[PDB]
């Protein structure tokens, strides 16, 4: 079939991860698969980013209450005629 | 010479039945990869997808 095969031909953004986990029930004898979980459950995040999205809400919540906003090296945001403007 | 007559069937009986629970058992066994899928090709790992591929993808 067409299982890992991406937009231009290669592989998708998560084959590494899928591989990981077909090389896990490869060896793996059956319901002997609890073992296997954990290359599952990185699967599973890398498909829909559910713990980095619950984790950077945490993040923006502790961010957003305060008045100091922000004290760090700073994400500068540019129009598109200006990439290498300087 | 009755007697004799029924343990012969009284054991192609239980024969039977050791028979039956061993084809029930039989069935619930898990079963190789190879013998339940494709014979050849018995890995389940991919290798999908090779044109535009990338070194390090493989884990």
């Amino acid at each position: 079939t067409a299982a890992g095969i991406s937009l231009t031909g290669g592989r998708n953004r998560c084959f590494s991860e899928w591989q990981s986990f077909m090389h896990c029930t490869a060896k793996t004898d059956a319901k002997s698969r609890a073992q296997c979980l954990p290359n599952f459950e990185d699967y599973m995040e890398c498909l829909h980013h559910t713990k980095e999205k619950a984790r950077l809400r945490e993040i923006e919540s502790v961010l957003k209450q305060k008045k100091e906003g922000l004290e760090a090296p700073p994400v500068k945001v540019i129009p598109v005629k200006a990439i290498g403007l300087v | 010479d009755i007697l004799n007559e029924e343990a012969k069937i009284v054991q192609a009986l239980n024969n039977q039945r050791e028979l039956t629970i061993k084809m029930h058992e039989l069935k619930r066994e898990e079963k190789d990869y190879a013998h339940s899928y494709s014979p050849l090709f018995s890995d389940p790992v991919p290798q999908g997808g090779s044109i535009g591929k990338a070194p390090g993808s493989s884990r």
